[PDB]
């Protein structure tokens, strides 16, 4: 998902926007 | 534009400053 991906390595806040609403 | 690891409050504080308007809710997919 989003935690196992940015918490497993460094992702981008751009993909963090796909977890808004 | 950063290179910091995102996990608990780190990945969370991010969404908070990412959506703000639309909002957001931590997700826990199996």
């Amino acid at each position: 998902g989003i935690v196992e991906q940015c918490c497993t390595s460094i992702c981008s806040l751009y993909q963090l926007e796909n977890y808004c609403n | 534009f950063v290179n910091q690891h995102l996990c608990g409050s780190d990945l969370v504080e991010a969404l908070y400053l990412v959506c703000g308007e639309r909002g957001f809710f931590y997700t826990k997919p199996t």
